[PDB]
């Protein structure tokens, strides 16, 4: 299903992913589009983060949804 | 570089650097409100 992702900066990217696809799989897709490492990217939906070992269908995500992307520079 | 970003969880003005720690706390609350469950009684 076609979904949309919005970064904290305001940028908007349309990403195509299947409910069966895992979150870890989604990050890799982003890597190709945003050129940013999957480890340095964290996604939040409804205020809670998305577990890499979980799938989109498990989060009750329907067609055309807006996800929040945050960047984790370094934990020091 | 100095920048700020709102929190999608609680909506609070916070720098892009302090956001990482903030997310760790903001998310912690979510786990506090929800019921506590333990697979094993010991731990
Ligand atoms: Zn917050």
């Amino acid at each position: 299903m076609q979904i949309f992702v919005k970064t904290l900066t305001g940028k908007t990217i349309t990403l195509e992913v299947e409910p069966s696809d895992t979150i870890e799989n989604v990050k890799a897709k982003i890597q190709d589009k945003e050129g940013i490492p999957p480890d340095q990217q964290r996604l939040i939906f409804a205020g809670k983060q998305l577990e890499d070992g979980r799938t989109l269908s498990d989060y009750n995500i329907q067609k055309e949804s807006t996800l929040h992307l945050v960047l984790r520079l370094r934990g020091g | 570089q100095v920048t700020k970003v709102d929190c999608p969880v609680c909506g609070v003005n916070i720098p892009e650097s302090h956001i990482n720690k903030h997310l760790d706390s903001c998310l912690s609350r979510e786990e506090k409100k929800e019921s506590l469950r333990s697979s094993v009684h010991k731990r």
